[PDB]
């Protein structure tokens, strides 16, 4: 349910003002090093990401800067912006929470997370809150998949989520209270619930099994 | 020479002012078959096409404006042409070159050819 | 088979390969195999043949 | 459990360290291919 | 250097390089297909080139693969007719219903394709999809609607036209063909788009509407706008110059002309 | 039903006629629909075969129930768009009515 | 193949066909240039146009090949072939 | 050996895989990374292919290809152009959250992988290609590369063993189509993740058109530990051919999802039981589960009750090893709604090139959800089996394929359950 056409609007206009700051150019300098001379269009995408990440969304203003910075086609700029999902073509809100919807979230009931997050912010999912703080989508195994129900805000990673859980995350958020990523479950990453099922030893240590040979 | 325009029966007007076409015809640039484009064919000029009075329908006096007669080589319309004392053009036929195609050039290294888009 | 008979007018009005078919029908109509025949059928005034 | 540290530019003030440690790339012979 | 091929049992002396399409086309078995252009460069995005190699579990793309000597090319066996079936119906899947209506019918290769290599019937109970036009200038009516992603128009303006504005917005069933911005597709050469364009997604806006393809008599000419002497098929009806469509010349012309030409 | 004319001018019956009587010249309306600026149809060329109303797409070429139209002149019978539209308006009723009774069949 | 789309084949009169084809080739092999059988059953026989007259007198007097019946004689019109009209007899 | 999957913690590669120590390079050199490095390096690409080969190492992303032939593959005089080498970090595949783990909390590891195989390949520098979610994980790679850089295990002259090699990680953004390895070359390059159509393979024109191989996280990552210990010592876990120890990512229905790294030819029953806990409310109430990740298809509790979980046996399961996302479902799973779900997400990931792709998933995905509606009729059954079989094998790349399986999976196996629905469907109106 998304448009991959842009009409010009007052917020999104070839007109809108975007533009990268010293830093930020100094970064995407970094970036365009990184790739070989030749193919400095191969950091459409790294670029484009820093352009998300400076103005929170990227505005057709902010296309034109990046293929000017990368001297690429503009239309190929739009290409790269459309396919790829994570690219905020529109505004969004402060904290985006997605919530996985693939069948393992399925099973794991991720579908009473997401129920709670709409009745906590009072939003439906596409929605944005009226304050502008939350938005709400859906995703795939972001890592998680062994983790029970999970939501990715902003940057954060919060699997074995619960509803209640996702509610005391939501109300820290909007207290300006950042949440510990991680497992809310009180597991450590992806050990086994019942105990380390493996790895119980500790480590061998260097120079263990080393071939005769070498 | 087989001088079969007596026997044809053509009026003279439509023996000598005649101008026959040997050719074969053009592929559609629309289309991308080309099955139309292998028998000769042979046509005759055009001539005017008024506009009937009443319903504005286009006529014509050409007996000779919708014959079209195709033909295996280009030998065999010429000799047709001859039996029948037409004066012929004979274009020959225009095969398209054989051109190398590399999918590995589009992603060329060091090379024009690389795209940009897929 | 809609390369030979035409589709059904609600099929045609339906499914996008019988439209195609219809227009193609009755603008083309279907090739007919190279060959020839002679058939005869006992008419009412005698034996009609068509060497087609 | 060094996650909660990392902010936005993290990776990307990252790369511009490694800047220094990376060696030069190499050249098609063009400043575009579409040059 | 010529490496020994077959195409149905047929042996056939293909230089090394020679695409599985081109063999057959030596042989004179015009293989079915809707992306792959002489002109332009090998896309293999329609998959309407499958054939079959006789000793080989999967299909290749006659288009993109290139031959390899001892191939024997199974034109018409009945992988490569399934093939081409299932490949016409996808295509057809949501195509909508406007070949009445489409100025492309009666020279479409979706039409005939499908009338040569596809079914005679639709398993598509589903709704078929429906794509906002978009306007590229006004020489090329747009309806995007009946596009089949084919990507000819977008090499072609990559390469031959040199302007890089078309392009794929999107991934998957909702991917759109054109600019993302309204911008107007200008070049001297934009009105081949038209002809390189399978189906009737880019339609000539004078001529649309006009007449049929049928009805119409060609009359190969000379174009006389410039001195380039592009070669010229007029479209006349009832003895009224209908279109002005490209004559194949290799050296003067190939496949294209001139919008003021057209 | 709303008033607007169904001939959509694909023009497929021009092709189908076997005695080629129809002649069909379109041009993009001003609203921009395929609209035809002539359909002409000499009836004392057109042989009443009824391929013309299979062929049309959208049931706007329909042949009528009216048999008794013997003219004078032989002009009147080559029929103009003008008088194949009247002639729809005057029959219309009885012209649905037969074809809402034989649609199914064909 | 089969199902009612399909024309069935009889392949008895094919084979009966070729035979008899065979049979008068063997018998006026002066005239019989090309023997063929359609695969729909029908014997064709290409004879010289010198051998009209003996061809034909053979086909409808000899006792194992009575067609005593000209059902239709026609002229084809190839104008690609020097001989362009080809007279065709229906027997 | 003839029974398998009793892997001792003396034998498992990855050491810190619940992050339980650090995950630095002091934690990993502890644990026995980057140990002797050099001596590895200057032993030969040759060599390392060879130990490759010994050890039996096969296509860890699913593809199951054999790894030590794929690296082979562009051990050749350099042709001019640098080649180079690209780490598959995506894991897009939905179950799979593998190689999270190992790049988070091993970052060392797939590092010295990363140096061992271009030694191996000739190449220049390595291409991480992290999926653009993993940003904390994409955080603790440069971390890490970044102290190895410091420290001279990569670099010039790496490890002091002269070898300039660099490793590089470009954020992905957000496109399951990106792990197909043309598709991430595409994505790297900076165009759409578009797969490419091969040929030309990936060995001869890849990132850059260079010569480039793409390899899976796991993949890279046990290349350093197979050399040190031996070939001899991976194949030893694994029967033949399908030799060494694979990540199961156990997820879905089961009391304790987690990530254990177990030996391969394991019992697939014993796997679920050993580490996950057994299924929710015991074996009994399994109904099916999918091995590898989504594209692989579902096996029934009939054939889940003995099977290996290895390429072979799977393969004969009508089903594959894949990335060994193991979802397990329990008998309280509308099997026909899971797998459209996975349908759905294989519409919304498509890349859109290929027609077969691009129209016959949606398809597919509007008759599933017809389906699990039970709005269908008895004989669009067999339509859709006719679909998936058009649809796969006629792609340009494999996401079409892996799409028809599922549906094929659930015919082939639960198809009693489709038409029952349908008559209740029919039955209530
Ligand atoms: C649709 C699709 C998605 C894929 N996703 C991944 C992935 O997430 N991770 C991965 O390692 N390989 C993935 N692959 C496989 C890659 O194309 C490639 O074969 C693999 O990265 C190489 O693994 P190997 O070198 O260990 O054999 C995917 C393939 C397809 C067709
Ligand atoms: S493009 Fe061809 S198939 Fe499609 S509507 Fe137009 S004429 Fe019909
Ligand atoms: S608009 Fe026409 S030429 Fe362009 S991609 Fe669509 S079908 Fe191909
Ligand atoms: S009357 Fe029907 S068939 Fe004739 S042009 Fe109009 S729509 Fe086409
Ligand atoms: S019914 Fe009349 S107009 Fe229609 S095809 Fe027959 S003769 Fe032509
Ligand atoms: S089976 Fe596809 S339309 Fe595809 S290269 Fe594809 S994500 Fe594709
Ligand atoms: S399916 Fe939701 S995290 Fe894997
Ligand atoms: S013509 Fe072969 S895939 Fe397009």
């Amino acid at each position: 349910g998304a448009l991959f056409v842009h009409r010009d609007t007052p917020e999104n206009n070839p007109d809108t003002p975007f533009d990268f700051t010293p830093e930020n150019y100094k970064r995407i300098e970094a970036i365009v090093k990184n790739y070989p001379e030749g193919h400095k269009a191969a950091a459409v995408l790294p670029v484009l990401d820093l352009a998300q990440r400076q103005n929170g969304w990227l505005p057709i203003s902010a296309m034109n800067k990046v293929a000017e910075i990368l001297q690429v086609p503009p239309m190929r700029v739009y290409e790269v912006a459309t396919f790829y999902t994570m690219y905020n073509r529109k505004p969004v809100g402060k904290y985006h929470i997605q919530v996985c919807t693939t069948t393992p979230c399925m099973l794991r009931n991720s579908d009473s997370i997401l129920e709670a997050i709409q009745k906590k912010l009072g939003i439906k999912v596409g929605e944005t809150t009226p304050d502008k703080l939350f938005t709400l989508i859906e995703v795939e195994c972001l890592g998680a998949c062994v983790n029970a129900p999970m939501v990715q805000i902003n940057d954060n990673y919060y699997e074995d989520l619960t509803p209640k859980d996702i509610e005391e995350i939501i109300d820290e958020l909007k207290a300006g209270k950042i949440p510990k990523p991680g497992p809310r479950s009180g597991r450590f990453s992806c050990e086994p619930a019942g105990g380390l099922t493996s790895l119980t030893e500790p480590p061998k240590g260097p120079g263990f099994g080393v071939q005769a040979g070498l | 020479k087989l001088d079969i325009t007596t026997l044809t029966g053509v009026p003279e007007e439509h023996i000598k002012t005649r101008k026959v076409r040997i050719f074969v015809p053009a592929r559609n640039n629309m289309q991308s078959g080309v099955n139309n484009t292998k028998k000769w064919k042979m046509e005759f000029d055009t001539r005017e096409r008024w506009e009937n009075p009443l319903m504005g329908w286009s006529s014509t006096a050409d007996p000779l404006s919708n014959l079209v007669l195709t033909f295996s080589t280009k030998e065999d319309a010429v000799a047709f042409a001859e039996k029948n004392g037409w004066s012929f053009d004979v274009e020959e036929r225009k095969v398209p070159k054989p051109k190398s195609k590399s999918y590995g050039a589009n992603f060329s290294w060091n090379k024009r050819t690389r795209v940009s888009t897929k | 088979d809609a390369k030979v008979s035409p589709p059904k007018r609600a099929e045609m009005k339906t499914s996008m390969e019988s439209l195609i078919h219809h227009f193609k029908l009755y603008t083309e109509g279907y090739q007919v195999p190279p060959g020839a025949t002679y058939t005869a059928i006992e008419a009412p005034k005698g034996e009609f043949g068509v060497y087609l | 459990l060094q996650h909660h540290e990392y902010s936005t530019y993290t990776f990307l003030d990252l790369n511009v360290e490694l800047s220094k440690f990376r060696m030069p790339q190499p050249s098609s012979g063009r400043q575009s291919p579409r040059h | 250097n010529l490496i020994e091929v077959f195409v149905d049992g047929q042996s056939v002396m293909v230089e090394p390089g020679t695409t599985v399409l081109q063999a057959c086309e030596k042989v004179g078995m015009q293989i079915p297909r809707f992306c792959y252009h002489e002109r332009l460069s090998v896309a293999g995005n329609c998959r309407m080139c499958l054939v079959e190699i006789e000793k080989a579990p999967k299909v290749v793309a006659a288009c993109a693969m290139p031959v390899m000597k001892g191939w024997n090319i199974l034109t018409n066996s009945e992988k490569s007719k399934k093939a081409r079936e299932g490949v016409m119906e996808f295509l057809l899947a949501n195509h909508p219903l406007d070949c009445p209506i489409c100025d492309q019918g009666g020279e479409c290769d979706l039409q005939d394709q499908s009338m040569m290599f596809g079914s005679d019937r639709s398993r598509f109970l589903e709704g078929k999809r429906a794509v906002e036009d978009k306007n590229i200038g006004p020489l090329v009516k747009t309806i995007m609607t009946r596009c089949i992603q084919c990507t000819r128009c977008i090499r072609f303006a990559s390469e031959i036209a040199g302007v890089d504005d078309l392009g794929t917005t999107g991934r998957g069933n909702d991917m759109q063909v054109g600019t993302y911005i309204e911008k107007m597709f200008m070049s001297e050469l934009s009105g081949n788009i038209i002809d390189i364009c399978p189906v009737g997604a880019l339609t000539s806006k004078p001529y649309a509407f006009t007449a049929r393809p049928w009805e119409t008599r060609k009359t190969e000419s000379i174009d006389v706008m410039d001195a380039v002497g592009s070669n010229i098929v007029v479209s006349t009806r009832t003895g009224e110059v209908m279109r002005i469509l490209p004559r194949m010349h290799e050296d003067i012309n190939e496949e294209w002309i001139s919008d003021k030409t057209r | 039903p709303s008033g607007e004319e169904r001939c959509i001018a694909c023009k497929l019956c021009e092709a189908v006629c076997p005695a080629q009587a129809i002649t069909i010249e379109a041009e993009p309306r001003a609203d921009g629909s395929r609209r035809t600026t002539r359909y002409d149809i000499d009836m004392t060329k057109c042989i009443y075969c009824g391929f013309c109303q299979e062929a049309c797409p959208v049931d706007a070429i329909v042949e009528g129930p009216n048999f008794e139209f013997s003219t004078e002149t032989h002009e009147e019978l080559l029929y103009n768009k003008e008088k194949l539209l009247n002639n729809g308006d005057k029959w219309e009723a009885e012209i649905a009515a037969n074809i809402q009774a034989d649609y199914l069949y064909r | 193949d089969t199902r009612p789309t399909i024309r069935p084949r009889n392949d008895v009169v094919h084979k009966q066909l070729s035979a008899f084809g065979q049979y008068v080739a063997e018998i006026l092999p002066k005239y019989v240039q090309q023997v063929q059988v359609s695969c729909f059953n029908e014997l064709e026989i290409f004879i010289h146009p010198d051998g009209v007259i003996p061809v034909l007198t053979f086909l409808r007097d000899h006792t194992n090949a009575q067609f005593k019946s000209l059902a239709d004689l026609t002229a084809v019109d190839v104008p690609t072939r020097q001989n362009r009209f080809e007279i065709v007899y229906n027997l | 050996k003839t029974s398998f999957g009793s892997l001792k913690d003396e034998d498992r590669i990855f050491t810190n895989l619940y992050g339980r120590h650090d995950w630095r390079l002091k934690g990993a050199q502890s644990r026995g990374d980057w140990y002797k490095t050099k001596e590895i390096l200057l032993k030969g690409p040759d060599w390392i292919l060879g130990e490759v080969k010994t050890s039996g190492l096969r296509g860890r992303g699913g593809a199951g290809f054999p790894t030590g032939l794929k690296w082979s593959f562009m051990n050749k005089p350099s042709d001019g152009r640098p080649k180079y080498l690209v780490v598959n970090a995506d894991e897009g595949e939905p179950g799979t959250c593998k190689d999270r783990e190992i790049i988070r909390h091993d970052p060392h590891k797939l590092v010295e992988g990363c140096l061992v195989g271009g030694r191996a390949m000739g190449a220049r520098a390595a291409y991480i290609y992290i999926r653009g979610e993993f940003y904390n994980e994409a955080s603790n790679l440069q971390v890490a590369i970044r102290e190895a850089y410091e420290a001279g295990l990569i670099g010039k002259n790496a490890c002091g063993s002269g070898y300039d090699f660099d490793v590089f990680v470009v954020r992905g953004a957000g496109a399951y189509i990106c792990g197909e390895e043309t598709a991430l070359i595409e994505s790297i390059e900076g165009k759409q993740g578009k797969p490419r159509l091969k040929p030309p393979f990936p060995a001869d024109v890849g990132v850059f058109g260079c010569p480039t191989t793409v390899a899976n996280v796991e993949t890279v990552a046990v290349s350093p530990t197979i050399c040190r210990r031996g070939g001899a010592w991976f194949a030893s876990f694994g029967r033949e051919r399908n030799s060494g120890t694979k990540l199961f990512n156990i997820s879905g229905h089961v009391n304790h999802p987690c990530t254990v790294e177990e030996e391969m030819s394991v019992p697939l029953k014993e796997l679920i039981e050993k580490h996950a806990g057994g299924v929710i409310g015991g074996w009994d109430n399994l109904l099916a589960v999918i091995p590898g990740g989504s594209s692989t298809p579902l096996i029934p509790k009939s054939v889940c009750e003995t099977v290996l979980m290895d390429f072979d046996a799977l393969v004969q399961a009508q089903t594959g090893l894949g990335t060994a996302a193991v979802i397990v479902m329990d008998r309280s799973t509308d099997i026909v709604k899971a797998i459209a779900r996975l349908i759905e997400f294989y519409k919304h990931e498509s890349c859109g090139q290929c027609t077969p792709c691009r129209e016959g998933v949606d398809w597919m995905n509007k008759v599933m959800a017809r389906f699990v509606k039970g709005d269908a009729r008895p004989a669009e059954i067999d339509s859709l089996w006719e679909i998936s079989k058009q649809i796969e094998g006629h792609t340009i790349c494999a996401l079409g394929d892996g799409a028809a399986w599922p549906v094929q999976g659930l015919i082939r196996h639960f198809r009693p359950e489709l038409e029952e629905r349908m008559q209740q469907f029919a039955l209530q109106h």
